[PDB]
RNA sequence: AUCGCUUCUCGGCCGGCUAAGAUCAAGUGUAGUAUCUGUUCUUAUCAGUUUAAUAUCUGAUGUCCUCUCGAGGAC
């Protein structure tokens, strides 16, 4: 109810309400309710007030360890290359969080890009089967 | 055919069994059906604007089926 | 629903090796690395029957593993690699039959990445400094010096930071009571970056420096640089000062060369075929892992093919100038 | 104005002075004190010897990072010694 | 607190002078025709007591009349 | 200090105030408004 | 940011980040143990010759740029 | 007998049950996540138990609501109830009871050459018990290379109702100052403690 | 070209009108099509800034979860003359709520959304989750027929509705449990 | 029975006097956001910058000759 917004403030708020959840809970199996909520955060993500941007900055990322990256990433993607520049400076943004911490782990959950003329895209070691 | 007139309802019906109600049909892109201001109770008449005419002459011909509070609703052309 | 895990048969893989003095006795404890695990063995001088000390785990992905010893010192710790962007140094203590950890330092992230330390590490024979590096644009050193009551104490870090280098492998270098050495494998791929025709893929060689601790000046400069002619895997630290020459083998391709500064000219030597070979001749040869065996008379060295062939390596030296090699057939 | 030097985090512990006594640094909380804090000499010297990492006063005490801050990973980076942008003194 | 006070008292005030303000499922006050934000009802009401909203009324008015 | 420029706000309230309570209590109209003295809503009034 | 390799911006070309996602995964390759022994143990070679082919497509991999 | 679980080398589970008298090949429900996959096991005919080639070991349930009978890029899925990082590739799976007279449980080798299982609790006592042994043993035992456990069993997906054996036997080798403070912050005695631990072994296995 | 464009990618769909302009299309036609992954959101390319009050003025302003409403604290919550309220403070009265701590030690013990493929957008409440097959309760009790809708009798012989082509209700083409008689 | 007037009855809209009794609460600054009000583009076409596309910004009004913007001739 609040993260729907009334005004802004109620956005930001529950938001940091969200990263604080989302650091205390981690690992005792609960990620299922946290991914609900991050539906109605995802959508806030767009603006321009600094208090609201950093605090949704706070949010996903205590969202990114709790729910792990995977699911982080299957939102971020398509918002990477998209036409816009407003998009791609976001969601680079975002990736770019997403990226640093983690890094490790990010490995699987690349998809498969298929391969153009001058350059091989698919990585074809995951692809060995004994 | 775009639209059409509804008469014969009780005004516990508004906008949104009307909606929920020929939609049920086919959607109603334009719903209208008036709030009296001055007693604030309703007539019981509508105006319905679809997507274009096909939606329509078919609402012609199923469209006068329904029965809002045991009685009998007017669907015609507009 | 819930698990319990349970181990029952852990894992037998031996991913490192290392031999050291951990008890501080005259008999030499080895300390290998299972996957996930860290594991103690006592082989004995008589039956060679290998006692199993200790077995650990210690819930991290351990990636390199080495073993020093203070200067002149009596004891040997352990320094471990690991991926968490945490250096630790352990020492074994024999009476509690368990290590204990000496040092635990923080130097970045956490989990294998590409520009964090803690992939390759090396130390020097005199244990001064030890040197730590990831695979790219990290080479990080803490240097250890023993406290007032001798026992060990680690510095702050440095910096050999360079942008854009791919490190093959780092190995200690022998350079006796002096600023000491390292031997840094690198490779630029910015050349290979900024040439859309493909021609800085070829026509690149790997770089080998050596970097100079300097205590006195307290940081880590770039001095030494040569180009490799072909691109070896790994290289080993030749004994220098007192006991035989200060320099670094290299195990290339189809090839070993020794590589030294100074005024040392390099010395190559073909890496010897089987007679009446069934393998395809495009397949070529390096080396895998090298033991060296110090002895206070003399020195050599051991190397493996992919085929399993030991070979002994030497150095035939004027005074401190090593005019040729020579490689004799030991074992497979 | 005011913002961090990262030069690369030591072994020498943190320092904080009477006011910011309490203060995780980055998430600025007083919430679980948990591990320490580590800044370069380059950092902390000299008049800086037992200074405050903020205002520039004598450290009575040493700060401890929260446990928000530790499952971040933020902890690990440069040194979090606050610097003006001008000089440090 | 007598902060509290004055909020309270310049609710009511707007109320009496006060058919279009409301107040949203927040706290902040509305014009329902002009579809505009008020910090406080009276600060809210002189935009509601002003020449403009009242335009976009009568332009409502004959949108509809229409 | 507390002097200033008028404001429609404090004017339209000024209006309905001195419409309910009547134009001889000035010191509670005065009170409803922030920054102003009940000499300075009197003589704005009149 | 910047100095930390890897980091993304909204000019961030295709063939960039593809290559960057195979260096990552070529250090995934040389930091642990078992799935390079994967490797070893589907296309028959040392864990040496593994690592080696791997560090000579770091620099490479798709190859030229465009 | 009834349905059929395909594996995907990528994007993991696809179930397909086959219609026999139309001879169609259904695809009625598959993963939330991509994975990927080195081989499955079937704990039950509602769950699937798999094997990450990055070593991962993942359990997905059906809900119970599943439709049996069908015709962004599916319609209904299957939620994720276990994510456990062995930290070692596991190309088996296999379903047993490993001792006679034992307790039912699920087996798993690796590729390092160790080989271990996973046992479901009976009483949610030894459950939270083992919980806080995890807990006051992680803080007041760290791991040893200084790597966090909670993250290294968190390590590609967060745990979930996973307890690592591993970590609460070594309630063995801490000091007696550790085992017994702890013991006092669980209320229990080390013998207590001890025996509780080998019950889940001694019933289950060796 | 953003016809032949349509041409490349298994779910050409995907594709829209500003998405010809991309920088990369050759690649976003393969990414947005990706398997689990989910749309960017619509606010977007309309400049209103994510929001306005017109159906956000309807909402209730909250209601508790059954869970909280059964414990009894809301009739407890609710006034008082200011020289009250200094009463209030020299007077002052102790358990005003005087709650049950049995009561909440059991609650949230003893007694106590959506997947992943879905996500919010501005203006998105009811619809997608009334629809040709899909009614309300009371709007039933006005129809007042017992446990098809009768229209759906007429749905046979006039034919299937040219509004909503995919249609399937029950008994016709579809072969129905509680309300809902067509898909 | 109707008109007018009247009486009764019913229904619907439907806070005393005094000296006016006396008296009358405002912190600051650094950053930053939101919400009100008021005012401006019927510009035609093309070229460039720019935008996801718009938007916006930036430049000029078929050519030549003759006569007094208009007319004629050659294109
Ligand atoms: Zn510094
Ligand atoms: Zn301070
Ligand atoms: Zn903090
Ligand atoms: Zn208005």
């Amino acid at each position: 109810d609040a993260l729907m917004d009334r005004d802004l403030v109620h956005r930001q708020t529950a938001s940091a309400v969200v990263q604080h959840m989302s650091l205390g809970v981690y690992g005792f199996g609960c990620e299922d309710s946290l991914n609900h909520l991050l539906n109605y955060v995802w959508p806030n993500v767009f603006e321009t007030s600094p208090h609201v941007i950093q605090a949704v900055m706070g949010a996903l990322e205590g969202l990114r360890v709790a729910i792990g990256p995977c699911r982080m990433l299957q939102y971020c993607l398509q918002g990477l290359f998209h036409p816009a520049r407003k998009v791609r400076d976001v969601y680079w943004k975002i990736y770019n969080s997403i990226y640093i911490g983690s890094q490790d782990a990010l490995i699987a959950h690349y998809p498969r890009i298929y391969n153009d003329d001058k350059n091989t895209y698919i990585r074809y070691e995951l692809d060995y089967i004994l | 055919d775009a639209t059409v007139y509804v008469g014969g309802l009780d005004e516990k019906v508004s906008e949104p069994l009307l909606w929920e109600l020929f939609l049920q049909a086919g959607p109603v892109v334009n719903t209208h059906m008036p709030k009296d201001r001055v007693t604030g109770q309703h007539q019981g008449y509508g105006f319905v604007e679809f997507l274009s005419e096909e939606d329509a002459d078919y609402a012609i011909k199923i469209m006068n089926m329904i029965k809002l509070y045991g009685k009998p609703i007017r669907v015609n052309k507009a | 629903m819930f698990l319990y895990n349970l181990t029952l048969q852990r894992a037998t893989g031996i991913s490192f090796a290392i031999h050291g003095n951990f008890s501080g006795t005259k008999q030499q404890e080895i300390v290998v690395s299972r996957g996930k695990i860290l594991e103690l063995l006592r082989p004995d001088p008589n039956t060679g029957k290998v006692h199993t000390l200790l077995t650990v785990e210690v819930f991290g992905v351990i990636r390199s593993l080495m073993a020093f010893r203070l200067t002149g010192g009596t004891k040997d710790y352990i320094v471990v690699g690991s991926d968490s962007g945490r250096i630790v140094i352990l020492e074994y203590q024999p009476s509690k039959n368990m290590f204990e950890k000496i040092h635990q330092e923080t130097f970045g992230k956490s989990g294998c990445r590409r520009i964090v330390p803690g992939q390759f590490l090396a130390v020097d024979p005199k244990g001064r400094a030890v040197m730590i590096s990831a695979i790219e644009k990290q080479k990080l050193v803490y240097i250890l010096n023993r406290d007032a009551a001798a026992r060990l104490t680690i510095s702050s870090p440095l910096e050999a930071h360079k942008a854009n280098t791919l490190v093959y492998h780092v190995v200690g270098v022998d350079v006796g009571f002096e600023n000491p050495m390292f031997a840094c494998l690198e490779m630029d791929y910015e050349e290979a970056d900024n040439d859309p025709t493909g021609e800085a893929a070829a026509n690149t060689q790997q770089t080998l420096t050596f970097y100079e601790l300097d205590l006195g000046l307290n940081h880590v400069v770039r001095k030494y640089s040569e180009p490799l002619e072909e691109h070896g895997n790994f290289l080993i630290t030749v004994p220098g000062g007192s006991d035989g020459p200060s320099g670094v083998l290299i195990c290339s391709e189809n090839y070993i060369t020794y590589k030294n500064f100074g005024d040392q000219p390099d010395i190559r030597c073909p890496i010897p075929r089987r007679r009446n070979d069934l393998d395809d001749p495009e397949r070529g040869m390096i080396f895998v892992c090298s033991a060296t065996h110090k002895t206070k008379s003399m020195f050599f060295f051991l190397a493996q093919t992919e085929q399993g062939d030991i070979f002994k390596i030497t150095l035939e030296t004027d005074e401190d100038m090593v005019t040729e090699i020579r490689l004799k057939y030991f074992d497979t | 104005d005011l913002i961090f030097c990262r030069k690369q985090a030591g072994v020498a512990i943190g320092r904080l002075c009477e006011k910011c006594d309490g203060k995780c640094v980055i998430c600025d909380s007083y919430v679980r004190p948990c591990t320490l804090v580590r800044i370069c000499d380059e950092c902390n010297y000299g008049s800086y010897q037992g200074r405050c990492v903020i205002c520039g006063g004598p450290g009575v005490s040493d700060a401890y990072y929260c446990k928000e801050c530790t499952i971040q990973e933020k902890d690990r980076d440069g040194c979090p010694k606050i610097v003006n942008l001008g000089s440090s003194k | 607190s007598s902060s509290e006070s004055n909020r309270d008292r310049r609710e009511r005030l707007r109320q009496l002078a006060l058919p279009y303000f409301m107040k949203n499922h927040l706290g902040s006050y509305e014009c329902k025709l002009c579809l505009t934000l008020h910090n406080n009802e009276g600060s809210y009401l002189a935009h509601t007591q002003g020449k403009k909203h009242q335009t976009n009324l009568a332009r409502r008015a004959a949108k509809e009349a229409k | 200090i507390k002097g200033g420029v008028w404001r429609n706000t404090e004017d339209e309230i000024l209006k309905a105030a001195v419409m309910k309570y009547g134009k001889n209590q000035w010191s509670r109209i005065a009170s409803l408004l922030h920054r102003k003295s009940a000499k300075q809503c009197k003589a704005r009034w009149y | 940011q910047s100095k930390y390799i890897g980091t993304g911006h909204a000019d961030t070309t295709k063939w960039e980040w593809l290559v960057n996602q195979h260096r990552d995964s070529y250090c995934s390759y040389m930091g642990h143990f078992d799935l390079l022994n994967y490797f070893a143990i589907a296309e028959n070679e040392s864990k040496a010759r593994v690592r080696f082919n791997l560090m000579e497509k770091m620099l490479q991999p798709c190859g030229p740029p465009a | 007998g009834h349905r059929v679980i395909v594996s995907d080398v990528q994007e993991s589970f696809i179930w397909v049950r086959y219609k026999r008298n139309e001879n169609q090949l259904i695809i009625f429900a598959d993963d939330t996540y991509p994975r990927w996959v080195t081989t499955a096991s079937l704990l039950d005919y509602d769950t699937v138990a798999g094997a990450d080639k990055f070593g991962n070991i993942c359990v997905v349930r059906l809900p119970p609501n599943t439709n049996d009978e069908v015709d962004n890029g599916a319609s209904q899925k299957a939620e994720v109830i276990m994510n456990y990082h062995v930290g070692e590739t596991v190309l088996s799976l296999q379903k047993t009871t490993l001792i006679p007279g034992g307790s039912e449980s699920l087996v798993y080798t690796t590729l390092s050459g160790g080989i271990g299982i996973l046992v479901p609790f009976t009483s949610h006592e030894d459950h939270d018990f083992f919980q806080h042994v995890e807990m006051h043993l992680r803080s007041e035992h760290p791991p040893l290379c200084g790597r966090d456990h909670l993250s290294f069993r968190s390590y590609y997906f967060p745990v979930k109702n996973v307890i690592d054996g591993d970590l609460c036997e070594q309630f063995n080798s801490m000091e007696p100052n550790k085992q017994k403070n702890v013991s006092e912050e669980l209320d229990r005695t080390p013998p207590e403690v001890s025996k509780k631990l080998e019950d889940i072994r001694t019933r289950y296995a060796f | 070209t953003v016809a032949e464009l349509k041409q490349l990618v298994a779910r050409p769909d995907v594709v829209e009108m500003h998405d010809v302009t991309a920088q990369d299309p050759k690649l976003l036609v393969h990414l947005k099509a990706t398997r689990n992954s989910v749309p960017v959101p619509r606010h977007w390319c309309f400049k209103r800034k994510y929001l306005q009050g017109k159906r956000g003025i309807e909402k209730p302003p909250f209601e508790l979860p059954d869970f909280i409403k059964r414990t009894g604290i809301q009739e407890m919550r609710e006034q008082k003359t200011m020289k009250s309220k200094m009463r209030e403070k020299v007077r002052p009265k102790m358990g005003k709520i005087d709650i049950d701590y049995q009561k909440l030690h059991d609650a949230f013990f003893k007694w106590q959304l959506t997947i992943h493929g879905d996500l919010y957008y501005e203006g998105k409440e009811f619809e997608t989750r009334k629809k040709p097959g899909d009614l309300s309760d009371e709007l039933r009790i006005s129809l007042g027929m017992p446990v098809p809708p009768p229209w759906l009798i007429a749905m046979q012989r006039y034919g299937p509705p040219p509004s909503y082509p995919n249609l399937k209700i029950p008994g016709l083409n579809s072969p129905l449990y509680g309300d809902v008689f067509g898909t």
